[PDB]
RNA sequence: UGUCCCAACGUUGGGCCCGGUGAACUGUACAUUCCAGUGCGGAGUCUGGAGACACCCAGGGGGAAGCGAAGACCCUAUGGA
RNA sequence: AGGGAAACGUGAUUCAACCUGGGGCCCAUGAAAAGACGAGCAUAGUGUCCGUACCGAGAACCGACACAGGUGUCCAUGGCGGCGAAAGCCAAGGCCUGUCGGGAGCAACCAACGUUAGGGAAUUCGGCAAGUUAGUCCCGUACCUUCGGAAGAAGGGAUGCC
RNA sequence: GUCGGGUGAGAACCCCGACGGCCUAAUGGAUAAGGGUUCCUCAGCACUGCUGAUCAGCUGAGGGUUAGCCGGUCCUAAGUC
RNA sequence: GUGGAAGUCUGUUAGAGUUGGUGUCCUACAAUACCCUCUCGUGAUCUAUGUGUAGGGGUGAAAGGCCCAUCGAGUCCGGCA
RNA sequence: UAUGCCAGCUGGUGGAUUGCUCGGCUCAGGCGCUGAUGAAGGACGUGCCAAGCUGCGAUAAGCCAUGGGGAGCC
């Protein structure tokens, strides 16, 4: 008996890769008589033809590692491969910082805390890279 | 029928990447000899195949305990794991 | 490739010529298709 | 003067088209259009043609798949020839 | 890259095709000229006395 | 630092034996040769001696001025480009 | 509607596609035409002709071959990894046809290759071959220089896991 | 690759299952050129297949490609007649 | 600090190429192949298809290179015995 | 007496030889233009089953008329 044609129809009827269709060893004769796709669906319901499950990579080990790193672990000098600028894009970091500082200065202005003029003086200094962070900006504002 | 212990140390004579194959041959030859039967008449139950190939084609176990029976008109043997 | 209608007619003819000398011609002539072509071993025109 | 219909195309696939879709298949002159095939078929078997699909075959001929109206019955039509 | 075998793999261009006029696979589909009968080049049929021995 | 002193052991694929498949190169003839000599002065074949029971397997290539290519050098041609 | 054995989700981040802007460069200026919009709606009729299989390659193409060569496009966002479209491992999917097998602890010899004490280029035309170094962070860095560079000069230290 | 089994006059290499593996810009998916029926089915092993063959891109015979909206067809490019 | 220039650097990304091994092969897998190493990789870049230039003529960042395994003058047939 | 040398015998392989000739070669005489009223040539079709050759052209190995011919033919 040769069931390669039936393997192809089965893969299509079960909608799976041929490598996953399973033909019951004890029914090669009946599967061999299966000529049409209907003959195949018939055998499928009988359970004579089934589809093996596909695997998915486990992500458990990955998740534990993700937690350690999110917590700041497993990133010592011996675990880095890329250059510093590759690990964190400097222009991208500046965009983050500068936007955070401008948002801060903007809230203080609408809030009345800063006069448009004091706001300007601080805004222009921020743009000139005067403050390392938001906290650094606040500390400065507090004289 | 009896339980025998087959040493597979002679599989080391074959290249390492093919130890499993040679093992299955040694097993057939051992039974054929010790049960006084033709190698062609010795049947190895898949259980034995899976035991020898357990660690891949290059890492066979050093021995294997096998349970074999001998009978029929032409003289044959049927063997399996234990 | 893209075959035109005519190209297709020519290919069809070539395929037809690739049949064998009918059995009866053998008996009648009391005893080969010289123009036997193979898609791989040979090369058609165009 | 070349004729449109050459002969019924009778094969397993044709029979199914006939039993299940009320369609008739013909070998026709490759110079014939879908419209000329429709007219010819109606005038030959006194039926109503709903749709005509064509194909220039690797046999150098044209095959036509003619669907008849629900008013007609392909099985019966093809059976009288 | 050798001019031989390796350069033969790049050949998938169709040039000479069956000629409408003479039937030979010599109608150059790029030039639209038949190298065998002259179709596309001349109304007269391509011919030359050197296609045979001088005294024949 | 096995490039070397100075080579060793090991690994995989061949090699070796068995089944199957199954070419080519090359072939004037003869041919078990060796030492000398002779010879167109660079001989398995001539001469004198010596040695030599036949056949087969594996090997590394001393010889057959080995095989492959009518020397590309040099000269000659009332040659070519 | 469909599809699913079943459930037949909801939020979020990063965001290829696609959309839309801002900047910079040119002794370089990055097609054309048909067509479309501009210019509403109902109902009906017509919409013919040609292509359509399959391979697309370590057997369907070219290379005399079922040839380790050559041959365009897109899949460039599958998981871990890491800077990564890198390595290595693994899915989906594909394959056991880079298609002759059986046997000898399997000798000599050869192709690839691993490990070699002490000496350390003595080898060789020549360090040829092989090896040494290596990722990332911190410190530190000479002559010379067209002031850009030289520069990763050199040299030194660190590196896992919890 | 191996162990069982299936078919067959015949099975290391045709098919089933299990176990063991290979490929991840490819050994996966869709296609251009080019090829031209190599596609699918049935029946075969004289030919073709780096061994064998019940298999096949091989041999015999049948069958298979369906479009208003996917290409062509329309436009013009270098350029051609 | 921002900015992100460059016939700029690293890079088996794709892609292009080829210094050495004078390795493998050398009746080959191959009438130019295989492996490792190596070079380029935002530009005088690479690449597909279409198109143009023709034989004393092209084309040539120039090697007498290339113009279908053919080039210090292509190929075919004829002159031609 | 293995491996083997020379000659022959029986059988093969091979296709020489002899015989045969539906094909060539050469000479001689006769004859001699075709095409837009679409030639010559080619393509694709055309048979009960039909691949090749020949014939033919959707009237497709053929249709009609007159004369010849004759009991066979496809
Ligand atoms: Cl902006
Ligand atoms: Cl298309
Ligand atoms: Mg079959
Ligand atoms: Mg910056
Ligand atoms: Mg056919
Ligand atoms: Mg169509
Ligand atoms: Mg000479
Ligand atoms: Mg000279
Ligand atoms: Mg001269
Ligand atoms: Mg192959
Ligand atoms: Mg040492
Ligand atoms: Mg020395
Ligand atoms: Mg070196
Ligand atoms: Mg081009
Ligand atoms: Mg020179
Ligand atoms: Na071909
Ligand atoms: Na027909
Ligand atoms: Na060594
Ligand atoms: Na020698
Ligand atoms: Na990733
Ligand atoms: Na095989
Ligand atoms: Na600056
Ligand atoms: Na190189
Ligand atoms: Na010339
Ligand atoms: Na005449
Ligand atoms: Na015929
Ligand atoms: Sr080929
Ligand atoms: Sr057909
Ligand atoms: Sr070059
Ligand atoms: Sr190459
Ligand atoms: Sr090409
Ligand atoms: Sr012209
Ligand atoms: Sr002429
Ligand atoms: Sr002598
Ligand atoms: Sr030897
Ligand atoms: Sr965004
Ligand atoms: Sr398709
Ligand atoms: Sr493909
Ligand atoms: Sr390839
Ligand atoms: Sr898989
Ligand atoms: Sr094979
Ligand atoms: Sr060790
Ligand atoms: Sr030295
Ligand atoms: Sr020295
Ligand atoms: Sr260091
Ligand atoms: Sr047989
Ligand atoms: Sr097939
Ligand atoms: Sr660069
Ligand atoms: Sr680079
Ligand atoms: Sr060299
Ligand atoms: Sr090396
Ligand atoms: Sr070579
Ligand atoms: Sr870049
Ligand atoms: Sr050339
Ligand atoms: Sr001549």
């Amino acid at each position: 008996t040769d069931l390669s044609a039936q393997k192809r129809l089965a893969a299509d009827v079960l909608d799976v890769g041929k490598n996953r269709v399973w033909f019951n060893p004890e029914r090669q004769g009946d599967i061999a008589d299966a000529i049409t796709r209907e003959d195949v669906r018939e055998l499928v319901d009988e359970g004579a033809i089934q589809a093996k499950d596909k695997k998915g990579n486990s992500r458990g080990r990955a998740r534990e590692r993700q937690k350690k790193r999110a917590y700041g672990h497993q990133k010592g000098a011996g675990s880095r491969k890329g250059k510093a600028g590759a690990r964190q894009n400097s222009k991208e970091d500046w965009e983050s910082r500068i936007r955070a500082q401008r948002t801060k200065l903007r809230e203080l202005r609408d809030e009345g805390t800063l006069s448009s003029s004091q706001y300007r003086d601080l805004y222009d200094k921020a743009g000139g890279g005067e403050f390392d962070s938001v906290a650094d900006l606040e500390r400065y504002i507090d004289a | 029928e009896r339980v025998v212990t087959i040493p597979l140390r002679d599989a080391r004579a074959e290249p390492n990447h093919k130890r499993a194959d040679k093992a299955m041959i040694l097993i057939r030859e051992h039974l054929a000899k010790h049960f006084s039967v033709d190698e062609d008449a010795v049947r190895l139950d898949p259980s034995i195949n899976e035991a020898a190939w357990a660690r891949g084609r290059a890492n066979t176990p050093s021995k294997i305990r096998v349970r074999a029976a001998r009978f029929e008109e032409e003289g044959e043997a049927i063997v399996e794991a234990e | 490739g893209k075959k035109s209608k005519a190209t297709k007619k020519r290919l069809a003819k070539l395929d037809n010529q690739n049949s064998r000398v009918p059995a009866w011609v053998m008996l009648k002539t009391d005893r080969r298709n010289h123009k036997r072509r193979h898609w791989r071993r040979n090369d058609t025109d165009e | 003067s070349w004729d449109v219909i050459k002969h019924p195309h009778v094969t397993e696939k044709a029979m199914n088209d006939m039993d299940f879709q009320n369609k008739l298949q013909f070998a026709v002159d490759d110079r014939a259009s879908k419209g000329e095939v429709a007219d010819a078929v109606e005038e030959q078997y006194d039926v109503t043609v709903e749709q005509v699909n064509t194909q220039n075959t690797m046999d150098g001929e044209k095959k036509a798949v003619v669907r008849l109206s629900e008013d007609d019955d392909a099985q019966e039509v093809a059976s009288r020839i | 890259t050798g001019a031989g075998t390796p350069s033969q793999g790049k050949k998938n261009t169709t040039t000479h095709t069956k000629c409408r006029r003479c039937g030979e696979k010599s109608y150059h589909t790029k030039k639209k000229v038949c190298s065998s009968c002259g179709f596309g080049k001349s109304a007269k049929r391509r011919d030359y006395e050197w296609q045979s021995k001088a005294g024949e």
